[PDB]
Formats: C-alpha cells, sequence, structure tokens
RNA sequence: AGAGAAGGUCACGGCGAGACGAGCCGUUUAUCAUUACGAUAGGUGUCAAGUGGAAGUGCAGUGAUGUAUGCAGCUGAGGCAUCCUAACAGACCCACAGACUUGAAC
RNA sequence: UUCACAUCGACGGGAAGGUUUGGCACCUCGAUGUCGGCUCUUCGCCACCUGGGGCUGUAGUAUGUUCCAAGGGUUGGGCUGUUCGCCCAUUAAAGCGGUACGUGAGCUGGGUUCAGAACGUCGUGAGACAGUUCGGUCCAUAUCCGGUGUGGGCGUUAGAGCAUUGAGAGGACCUUUCCCUAGUACGAGAGGACCGGGAAGGACGCACCUCUGGUGUACCAGUUAUCGUGCCCACGGUAAACGCUGGGUAGCCAAGUGCGGAGCGGAUAACUGCUGAAAGCAUCUAAGUAGUAAGCCCACCCCAAGAUGAGUGCUCUCCUA
RNA sequence: CUAUAACGGUCCUAAGGUAGCGAAAUUCCUUGUCGGGUAAGUUCCGACCCGCACGAAAGGCGUAACGAUCUGGGCACUGUCUCGGAGAGAGGCUCGGUGAAAUAGACAUGUCUGUGAAGAUGCGGACUACCUGCACCUGGACAGAAAGACCCUAUGAAGCU
RNA sequence: GACAACUCUCUCUAAGGAACUCGGCAAAAUAGCCCCGUAACUUCGGGAGAAGGGGUGCCCCCUCACAAAGGGGGUCGAAGU
RNA sequence: AGGGUGAAAAGAACCCCCAUCGGGGAGUGAAAUAGAACAUGAAACCGUAAGCUCUCAAGCAGUGGGAGGGGGACCAGACC
C-alpha cells in the first residue's frame, strides 16, 4: 500500500515516545541488577 | 500451539540439534566449565545427566551408547574412571547454571554451566 | 462411508458385478452412507444374459464397508471391501442367494437378507 | 443468571470408560474434589438486592492469600481458600456460612447436571478453524488458499460491517455443557463420574449445578 | 524530610495461558495426621505406556542364520515419590482519614 | 352442468417499482480495470419449502387461489468460457432480486479488447468482419477511516484485593421421516386424517481424546549405498528441512466421542370470537374483553459499570517525627 | 398416393463447379437432425446434405511414421476434490545492531439517512464514540503506479497499398 | 530467542478416487537388468521398450566357474534394481 | 559539483577525561560565544527549559464572544 497523506508533527512524537518509553523499563532492570550485585551475595550471577 | 510438547528447538533442525548438544557435552566433560547461552544450557541438563547415569552402571552395553553419543574416545574411558568415586552418592542434579551478562553483538543472554 | 462415484461390489445373486453410487436415500441432503443405508446406484459391470443390463439405475443397500462400524458394547466391525445388495421399494432383494457375512443390525429393516446369508 | 439449585466445584482428573452390567460402554469423565467446599457468604435482597450464596474451594497455605481475602474468610471462621463463586437462587432461607456442601446429598444418581469451566486456549487462530470457513483451491493457479476473501461489498456500504467473522483469539473462555447424566458415585475415594466430555484438561476448575430447564425449574419471564 | 501501608510491577523457576503484553501456578520446599494446605521446572528412582526380543556369552549349523540367558534392551513429552541442581540476590512505585454545600442526628 | 367474480377473465382503463433492452449524455479521459466462477458477507419481499388462517366447483388424502409472516433453509452432478437454459438422481423446497449486473491494493483469467497464424467472406490491393479457430506477463511492505482480537495509561473524588447487579450487545432458538392414536373420522369403494404423544435422523453449533484412527523430523525397529570410530563385532554421520520404509505415547485433529435447541411465559399480526350502541333490528368495537403464528420481547449461552449515568456488597490499609 | 424430379422449357453470361469432400480450423439460422458413447454430453466420433459462404498446385481427397501441437474417452494413480488435519524448514512475532522506499495541499481524519457536479470523515439532522499503542484482515479514501493504449477531435506525425 | 495466524519451500494423511476444474493444471504413480510374449495398420523401413506378465537379496552346492548365464537346495524381512 | 578563520597562524605549551577521535580549563588574540568540518548565518526540519492547558470526545482547526490562571523598565478601566 501507500500512505494517502503525511503524518503530522505531534502524532509522530507520540509514536516515538512510546518507542523511547521502553528505555524506562530497561533502566529499572539495570538498577535492580546493580543493587542486587553490589552486595556480593548472589550465587547465580557471575559478573567478573 | 505446543501444548504438551517438551523439546528445546534452539532455532535449528534435528540434524543440527543432535550435533550441537552432542558437541557441547564433549567440551564440558573435559573442561568442566564453559560459557554458552541460556537456551543451550537448559537443553544440556537432559543429556549430561544421561551420560553420567551411564557411568554409575559402568557396563559394556552402557559404554557403547556413550561412544556413539560422545564424539571423542578418550573422555568416555576417562569419564567412567572418576564418576563412581566423585558421584558415588549423588542422585541427579549433576550440574548448575550461573547467569552472566549478555554479549555485545546480539544481546544474547549468556550463562556459565559447570559440574557440581 | 460411501460417497458418490464409489465403486462397490455385489454380494447377491442379482447378476451384477460392480455398482457406482450417485445419491443417498433416507438421509436428508447427506453425501456419505454406512451399512444399512439405502443408495441409488448405477451398474458398470454385469453378467451376460441376465435381466440386469449394464447401464440401469437401481436402488440398493450397503452391507459391507471398509470403514469401521461401531457397536454399543465396544465391539467394532471392519471389512476389506465395499459392497451392496439391490432391493425393491418394499426392501426385499431380487437375488435369491447372498454372499459374504451380514451384521445383525440389519434385522430391524432387512430381515430377509439376514436369513439368506451364510453367516452373521 | 438464576440457577435452578445449588452446585459445587471440582477438578477434572481425566477420562475413562464404564462397562455396564449388560455390557454397554459409556465414555465417562471423572471429577475429583479438594478439601474445601464450605460456604463463605450469604447475600440477600435487603442488602444486595438479590439472593445468592458464595462457595469457596481449593484450600491452600495462608501465606499465599492477600490480607483482605483473609478477613473475608475469617469473619465466618472459615479456612483459607483460593477460589470463590456464587450460586444465585430464589430463596436462601436454609444456608449459613461455615456450612459444608456434600455433593452426594445433592446429586444422587442419574441426575442431569450443567458443567461449566474454562476451555482449552487455542490462541490467535484463523477463520477456517475458528469460524469454520471454507478453503480456496490448492491448485489451478489460485494464490488465496486459507485467506478470508472479500470482507465487504464495495462503495456501498463503503466500510466493513461490525462483528465481521475474522481471526483472533480462540478458546480459553467460559462455556457450559448442559444435561449430562451422572453414572456413579464413590464416597470412598471422594469422586464423581459423569457421562460425556468436560471443558478443559485435568486439573481445571469447574462448577456443576442441577440442570436448569426453562419452564420447569426457573421462573419464566 | 525520613521510612516503605495494604497492595501492585520487575526479577528468579515454569505452564494443559500466550505473537509480544496479558492471564495462571511457584519461589527453601514443613511439622502433625485419621487424615486433604509446603515439589515450580528439570534430573534421579519407580510405574503405566510404546517399540517387539539388545549387547556380550554359550549352543546348533560348512555357512547365511537360528536359538537360550530375557515381557529382554532402548524410550518414557505422561503419573507418583525424592530437595540432587536452579527459584539466590533482591529493586522500583506506593500511605494528607479523603476539598467545598445542605439536611437529619448528636 | 345453470352461476360474471371457486378458478381463468377478452375488450379497454389507472398505478407503483427501478432488477431488463433502451432514450438523455449530468460526475469520472494527468485512468471509476471487464463477463462468469471461487471464497466471504449483508439487506429487501412482489413467499419455493417450513409456522398460522380465509374461500373453494374443499367428502378424505392431495391440491388450487389468497392473507399475516423474511426467523431459518433453499443439494450434488452431466453439457456450456458463460449468465440464461436443458437433462440425470434426489430433496420439506431445490425462490426472485439489490449491494459499481456486491466483492481482482482478496483469488482465478476460461471468455472479451493488443501484437503471431489459418479457414470462410468482402476488397484490384494494403487490409477488414458486434464470423470462427490455435496460442497469448493480472504488480503491490496498510498512512488514516473501518473491522477481528489483545495490552498500557488515566479516570471513576483516599488508596486497594476479591465477589457481583445487568443498561447495552451478540450467539442460538432450524428441520425430515417413521411408529402409536388408527386402517379409527371421512368415503359407495378405492384410498386415507386433523389434534396430541413418542422414537430414529439430517444440517448447524458448543466441547472432548476414554474409544477407532491420521499426523507425530521426542522415541523404537528393519534395511540399501558410502565415509569414519585402528580392524572383526557393535555404533555414529550423510544420502536437503527423517536416506527410504514398517509402527507409535502425550499433544493437536476428525472420520471418532458426548451435549444442544426448552417454556400451558408476555404482548401482537392475519383470522375466528364473546358482550353490545349510534341505527328499538343487526354489527368482533369508536367502551370493554377472550383465543392464536417458525414471527416480536423476555427466558436459555457468552461478554459486560470507559453504563463518564463510571454502580452494588464483604474485607483490608492510611506509619515516624 | 403424397413427396421428390431421371427428363424438358425459358432468360442471362466468357463459361456456369467436373472428380472427391461436406454443420467442416469453413454452417448465420444452430445445442441442425438420426445414431454411438455417458445415470445425464452446447464438446468428441459416425452419417445425412438445407455447402448462409468446400473445391482441385492461394492445390483437392486420403496417408504409415513423427509431434514439449490442438481435441475427446478409458485403465492405473493420487489431498485436485468431498474436508480438511498434523509435522519439518525459511519468513512472520520478540530483543540487540545497522537501516530504506514508493507516497505525501494542511490535516484535530466516525456511522446512518438526506443534500450536493446527481456516489461526502469535511454541509444538514440524528445516532454512536474515554486517550494512545501492538499484532492481524483489506470494504472505502471514486487508494498508489503510467498527462487512457478503447472512442472522438487536430486542415498532427508515421508505415503500407 | 520464541515456536500465533498467514505465505512460500517439503513430508505423511483414515474411507472414497477426478465427484475438483475452462481443462487430470499441479501432484501422485511408472522406472533398472535378465527371460516369456507382443495387435490393427504400413511407404515392408517400421509400429515396438507396443501392450501385458514372471524373476531379482544373502549363503552352500552343481561347476572345472566356461568372464557369464543357468539349475538345485537353504535362509531373513511387510518390502531384495 | 565543491569559494570566504584572522590584521598577522600568534593553528592552541602545559594540566585533567584520555587507546584514538573529541571535549573542559590554561595561554594567544580586539573578538575563540573567530578554534580550523571555523566569516554575516534567514526558513523548512530535530530539540531542551519555562508559563497556561487537553484523556465523554466531533474537528479546513479559525473567527466574534472570553470563564479561570499567568506575565512585564513605559504603567494598569490598558497591553501580551
Ligand atoms: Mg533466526
Ligand atoms: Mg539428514
Ligand atoms: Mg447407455
Ligand atoms: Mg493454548
Ligand atoms: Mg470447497
Ligand atoms: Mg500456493
Ligand atoms: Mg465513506
Ligand atoms: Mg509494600
Ligand atoms: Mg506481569
Ligand atoms: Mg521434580
Ligand atoms: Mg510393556
Ligand atoms: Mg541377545
Ligand atoms: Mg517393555
Ligand atoms: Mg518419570
Ligand atoms: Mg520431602
Ligand atoms: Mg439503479
Ligand atoms: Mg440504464
Ligand atoms: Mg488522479
Ligand atoms: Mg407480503
Ligand atoms: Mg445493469
Ligand atoms: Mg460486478
Ligand atoms: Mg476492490
Ligand atoms: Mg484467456
Ligand atoms: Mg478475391
Ligand atoms: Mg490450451
Ligand atoms: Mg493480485
Ligand atoms: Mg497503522
Ligand atoms: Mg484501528
Ligand atoms: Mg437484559
Ligand atoms: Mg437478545
Ligand atoms: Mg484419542
Ligand atoms: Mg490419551
Ligand atoms: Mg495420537
Ligand atoms: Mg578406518
Ligand atoms: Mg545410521
Ligand atoms: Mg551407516
Ligand atoms: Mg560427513
Ligand atoms: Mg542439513
Ligand atoms: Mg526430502
Ligand atoms: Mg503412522
Ligand atoms: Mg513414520
Ligand atoms: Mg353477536
Ligand atoms: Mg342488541
Ligand atoms: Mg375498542
Ligand atoms: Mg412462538
Ligand atoms: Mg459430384
Ligand atoms: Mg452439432
Ligand atoms: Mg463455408
Ligand atoms: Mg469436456
Ligand atoms: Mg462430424
Ligand atoms: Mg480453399
Ligand atoms: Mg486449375
Ligand atoms: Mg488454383
Ligand atoms: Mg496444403
Ligand atoms: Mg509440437
Ligand atoms: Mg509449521
Ligand atoms: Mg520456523
Ligand atoms: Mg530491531
Ligand atoms: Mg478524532
Ligand atoms: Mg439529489
Ligand atoms: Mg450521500
Ligand atoms: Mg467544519
Ligand atoms: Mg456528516
Ligand atoms: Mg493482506
Ligand atoms: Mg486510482
Ligand atoms: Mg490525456
Ligand atoms: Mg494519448
Ligand atoms: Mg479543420
Ligand atoms: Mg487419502
Ligand atoms: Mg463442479
Ligand atoms: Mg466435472
Ligand atoms: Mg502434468
Ligand atoms: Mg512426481
Ligand atoms: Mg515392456
Ligand atoms: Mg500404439
Ligand atoms: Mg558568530
Ligand atoms: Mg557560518
Ligand atoms: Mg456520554
Ligand atoms: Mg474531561
Amino acid at each position: 500500500a501507500v500512505p494517502k497523506k503525511r503524518t503530522s508533527i505531534y502524532k509522530k512524537r507520540i509514536r516515538k515516545n512510546i518507542w523511547k518509553k521502553k528505555g524506562y523499563w530497561a533502566a529499572l532492570k539495570a538498577f535492580s541488577l546493580a543493587k542486587s550485585l553490589s552486595t556480593g551475595n548472589s550465587k547465580s550471577f557471575f559478573v567478573r | 500451539m505446543k501444548h504438551g510438547r517438551k523439546i528445546h528447538r534452539l532455532s535449528r533442525p534435528a540434524d543440527q540439534r543432535r550435533a550441537l548438544l552432542r558437541g557441547l557435552t564433549t567440551q564440558l566433560l573435559k573442561h568442566g566449565r564453559i560459557k554458552t547461552t541460556r537456551a543451550k544450557a537448559s537443553a544440556m541438563r537432559k543429556y549430561v545427566d544421561k551420560m553420567i547415569t551411564l557411568a554409575k552402571e559402568g557396563s559394556l552395553h552402557k559404554r557403547r551408547q556413550a561412544l556413539g553419543f560422545i564424539y571423542e574416545k578418550q573422555i568416555v574411558h576417562a569419564l567412567f574412571a572418576e564418576v563412581p568415586e566423585r558421584y558415588g552418592d549423588r542422585n541427579g542434579g549433576y550440574t548448575r547454571i550461573i547467569r552472566t551478562l549478555p554479549r555485545r553483538g546480539d544481546n544474547a543472554p549468556m550463562a556459565y554451566i559447570e559440574l557440581v | 462411508m460411501i460417497q458418490p462415484q464409489t465403486h462397490l461390489n455385489v454380494a447377491d445373486n442379482s447378476g451384477a458385478r460392480e455398482l457406482m453410487c450417485i445419491r443417498i436415500i433416507g438421509a436428508s441432503n447427506r453425501r456419505y452412507a454406512r451399512i444399512g443405508d439405502v443408495i441409488v446406484a448405477v451398474i458398470k459391470e454385469a453378467i451376460p444374459n441376465t435381466p440386469l443390463e449394464r447401464s440401469e439405475v437401481i436402488r440398493a443397500v450397503v452391507v459391507r464397508t471398509c470403514k469401521e462400524l461401531k457397536r454399543d458394547n465396544g465391539m467394532i466391525i471392519r471389512y476389506d471391501d465395499n459392497a451392496a445388495v439391490i432391493i425393491d421399494q418394499e426392501g426385499n432383494p431380487k437375488g435369491t442367494r447372498i454372499f459374504g457375512a451380514i451384521a445383525r443390525e440389519l434385522r430391524q429393516k432387512f430381515a430377509k437378507i439376514v436369513s439368506l446369508a451364510p453367516e452373521v | 443468571s438464576v440457577d435452578a439449585g445449588i452446585g459445587v466445584m471440582g477438578t477434572k482428573l481425566g477420562m475413562m470408560s464404564f462397562f455396564e452390567e449388560d455390557g454397554t460402554v459409556v465414555p465417562v469423565t471423572v471429577i475429583g474434589f479438594k478439601e474445601g467446599n464450605i460456604v463463605t457468604q450469604v447475600k440477600t435482597e435487603s442488602t444486595d438486592g438479590y439472593n445468592a450464596v458464595q462457595v469457596g474451594y481449593e484450600r491452600l497455605r495462608d501465606r499465599k492469600l492477600t490480607m483482605p481475602e483473609r478477613g473475608h474468610l475469617n469473619k465466618a471462621g472459615v479456612i483459607p481458600m483460593r477460589h470463590l463463586q456464587e450460586f444465585r437462587l430464589v430463596s436462601v432461607d436454609d444456608f449459613t456460612p461455615s456450612q459444608k456442601l456434600l455433593f452426594e446429598e445433592l446429586f444422587k444418581e442419574g441426575d442431569m447436571v450443567d458443567i461449566s469451566g474454562t476451555t482449552i486456549g487455542k490462541g490467535f487462530q484463523g477463520g477456517i478453524k475458528r469460524h469454520n470457513f471454507k478453503r480456496g483451491l490448492m491448485t489451478h493457479g489460485s494464490k488465496s488458499h486459507r485467506a478470508l476473501g472479500s470482507i465487504g461489498a464495495g462503495t456501498t456500504p463503503g466500510h466493513v460491517y461490525k462483528g465481521k467473522k475474522m481471526p483472533g483469539r480462540m478458546g480459553g473462555t467460559k462455556t457450559k455443557i448442559r444435561k449430562l447424566k451422572i453414572m456413579k458415585i464413590d464416597t470412598d475415594l471422594r469422586v464423581v463420574m459423569i457421562k460425556g466430555a468436560v471443558p478443559g484438561k485435568p486439573g481445571n476448575l469447574l462448577r456443576l449445578a442441577p440442570a436448569k430447564i426453562v419452564g420447569k425449574n426457573i421462573p419464566k419471564n
């Protein structure tokens, strides 16, 4: 198919922020992984 | 849907699954510790415990199976020599998996696997 | 499990060798049929010098099917061929003699065929 | 909806056969029962505007429950339980909390019963399996084999009709099988035998209540 | 501001749930027993089940081959036992008694 | 048979409908892609079958004509590029039409509208024919609306975990034959019932894998050729994505196994009525009221308080200074 | 006996179609008609002849063999089909990295029924509808793509006779 | 990595076997070697591998192996180019 | 197709980040916010921050009315 008209400026941004919003959930996992690793008590994750 | 299907596909056909897992056991049993993905490590527990189960009943019929499975010849002869003294009391669970950061190229979740 | 264009054998002394079902009778707008169901059939091979010609349209009932017939007591019947027996409007066969075994389920509709059979 | 009587909940265990004395075979389905079948709450028209009664099932460890759910069960002095379902009725004059519900007292023999549970989840299936659509030709140059085809007329109406039979998720929802005959009771093993099939695999929850008929049991409208 | 309410999310182990999300189960595995709750997955053990009589050895035969040890051997996506390995480490969001009016109570 | 109106109805007349062939040439020529078929819908009634009635030149069975009624259903094949139409065997009946003669950014391309070639015919000829014949490239990653499903966010007036009412919405309420009543009613006899009841099926739908089997590249076994494990024995790899075959658990699946379609519930249409005025009679009604349709509404099955009209109930939490 | 016309008469031409074939690669009427084949045959084979409009080197009638030729029937075979189902592989889907394209008046872009250059998300009225994503299907946007290749116009162009 | 629909490239598919379809399109089936046996028609060359049937592995012997083929006997499998 | 540092390369010693590239100070210069991909540096386009503001809507997006809130060297019954 082909688009009839072009997407506007703000409708574009709303779709980009959703793609960027995935970084919010990836950062929480990293912070949870660091604090769960700076204690030297986890025997299931070897970081070296 | 895969209801009732317990099998690790690893994105490979059967000829490559039967060779890939068969080849990693050759390296683990001689090195004792390797670095692989988590999907490959999870599928590895079924086969490593099988070969170790053959050593407990270290007969001649049980040895020929390992020779057909294990590629190299010297490890199988060396495997039956040490396992009865090393695992003369354990019943299953002959290995553990330690997680690890992923790779740089493809973000594949990596993890170590070793023999207890 | 008799679909049209299905080549059936002949069990009776009617003087025919092969049939070809074209329609089903009794089952409204059904296409398959089991033992005991009436069918319309077309002769394709006949015996020379007999009342039945080669290209007649007739009525017949299925007596043997390669598809399996289930019973209530868990028993199941299976044959190694598909066959039938011609009939009249009343349901009596034209042939005097019958070949092959017949199931006991036909007594409620076709008792004459059960009597003439060698076994059951 | 309004139920004809009071039911209980059990778990599917499997399926087997049942030979009668004369010799007839009966494909029978087996349903077990966990520990808890006790009443938890009694509703009335003065409070809720309708008459019904809750029933719990599948006792479990207390730590697993959320603390709000504990206080709901601890009011009637009731053990911890996982599931909860109601049974709407016309009159609830003979029910109280902390009351057990034995099925043999409610379903003796040969009684019709309405089974209801969750079906097997098929996932995002197409039209041929979900809506039993027909298939296109597999030869003679046809490009469309398992596709839908047309999804509308054209300029008139100019849009796709609402509720058009299209792909989507299949199964995994609630259903009800009506008028199933009970074959046998066994109080020794705490198990019940019902003719016919039952929605779901073994281990699935279900509710079985007396068979409701339009003009006989329930109030017509 | 501090600290983390109930509870939710991530994470860890999985699914008869599932495109991804979601949904469901579980996260140190109990002790007492007339009794039902604390085995998630894998492994191990055992059983059903499937295939249909392994290897080695002996016997018979010039030999192919047959035959005994032997419901064998292999498999066991399933059922039941068993904490043997992994559910470790833990992280984030979150707690103004619920504005203002009127009436009836008090 | 006599009797215009049971059923036909000349001669002529008055209408609606917009599916036929046409008239006009208003939109589209910097493109609105065609005939038929496949798949998938959805509406209309001027009703082919199924439900309920009236009249009959309706004895009965079976029709005929017509009213209410569009809920559901309306087969598979032979010939044809076809539509149309004929034929075979069946069926309760095998309805007519609209949606760009529904649907090609969904399919097919047999037909028609390209280039080749040929017959007949016309033409001095090149060539030509709404004449025939053989052959002949159908592109496309969905932006938006719309549609099938599934999430997140926020709101619902403190914040939550469960259980729920059902405004609204959808799905499904279909249908054949046989037996009993009864060879009774009816009828000279042939022949053969209404109503009511009970069985066996069809199609469709919701589920299931105990059963019978398909698949089953987890697995077991047999076997051909070749390479390798030092060699024999025994095994492994390859012969795409099983080398070729014989079987196969769970799972999935139907051909297999169960269930389903109920109501002496409500209100009506057509029709039959009761009581009874205007009109001392009569009248089903311009007061009132009763029977009664596969139709309408509820009931049955599923969803459902984003129902901003955001509900209801039980329980829990709101610490420190 | 009808029905046909071996035969004859007349008009006009340079002469009026002889063998053989014939609803044919030719037949408008046409699915001609009879027969065969099929349960049923607008196709196929045989025959009749009313040859619209066969015909003798733009050759006529036959012809063994040959044909990636056209055409009809039959045996075997089978998922073509009744009627679908299961499985493998590559994509699709998720994560990480790299990263286009046609297209595009601006777009805050619902349905119905009307209205209108006669076929409206954009005008009128009513109904419906929280905001925003993902995966799937394409009815519409008279979607995209090529200043229509059909038809007509130009005192346009070109090839051929 | 995961193992939805749908598309493509492949395998099998119960009972039936062209009912599909403009049309057996596509797919399936046939297949090698040695024997037996091969029609109408014909330009006498062909048709013809016509069609259609039987056998096929391994071991021992006959046998002297005569490079073969053939014969006899035995044996495994559902199935021997 | 591709022109413009500066009057003069005085083209940035040295220190930190530092494997490079590149950047921050220092120093040079009237100017480094002229630092080499460097002169004045408009618009489309991609953004950060601040003030008001949308999740029961519907609309060629504005216009006439203008609730509530906000803002500033002039003033303020004004203006944005
Ligand atoms: Mg890949
Ligand atoms: Mg291979
Ligand atoms: Mg005939
Ligand atoms: Mg599922
Ligand atoms: Mg079909
Ligand atoms: Mg295809
Ligand atoms: Mg529109
Ligand atoms: Mg907390
Ligand atoms: Mg979650
Ligand atoms: Mg376990
Ligand atoms: Mg066994
Ligand atoms: Mg042995
Ligand atoms: Mg066994
Ligand atoms: Mg086990
Ligand atoms: Mg224990
Ligand atoms: Mg019109
Ligand atoms: Mg017209
Ligand atoms: Mg245009
Ligand atoms: Mg009408
Ligand atoms: Mg038209
Ligand atoms: Mg059309
Ligand atoms: Mg279209
Ligand atoms: Mg064509
Ligand atoms: Mg000429
Ligand atoms: Mg062709
Ligand atoms: Mg296309
Ligand atoms: Mg989109
Ligand atoms: Mg959408
Ligand atoms: Mg309601
Ligand atoms: Mg409804
Ligand atoms: Mg089964
Ligand atoms: Mg099973
Ligand atoms: Mg199976
Ligand atoms: Mg070697
Ligand atoms: Mg091998
Ligand atoms: Mg080999
Ligand atoms: Mg190799
Ligand atoms: Mg390969
Ligand atoms: Mg292959
Ligand atoms: Mg099989
Ligand atoms: Mg197989
Ligand atoms: Mg009266
Ligand atoms: Mg009166
Ligand atoms: Mg009245
Ligand atoms: Mg009714
Ligand atoms: Mg002549
Ligand atoms: Mg003809
Ligand atoms: Mg001609
Ligand atoms: Mg044909
Ligand atoms: Mg002819
Ligand atoms: Mg000629
Ligand atoms: Mg001449
Ligand atoms: Mg000539
Ligand atoms: Mg010639
Ligand atoms: Mg050729
Ligand atoms: Mg697949
Ligand atoms: Mg794949
Ligand atoms: Mg990516
Ligand atoms: Mg909008
Ligand atoms: Mg108008
Ligand atoms: Mg309009
Ligand atoms: Mg407007
Ligand atoms: Mg409008
Ligand atoms: Mg598509
Ligand atoms: Mg266009
Ligand atoms: Mg033009
Ligand atoms: Mg032009
Ligand atoms: Mg002019
Ligand atoms: Mg088959
Ligand atoms: Mg057809
Ligand atoms: Mg056909
Ligand atoms: Mg072919
Ligand atoms: Mg082939
Ligand atoms: Mg031959
Ligand atoms: Mg020949
Ligand atoms: Mg500057
Ligand atoms: Mg500049
Ligand atoms: Mg509203
Ligand atoms: Mg609002």
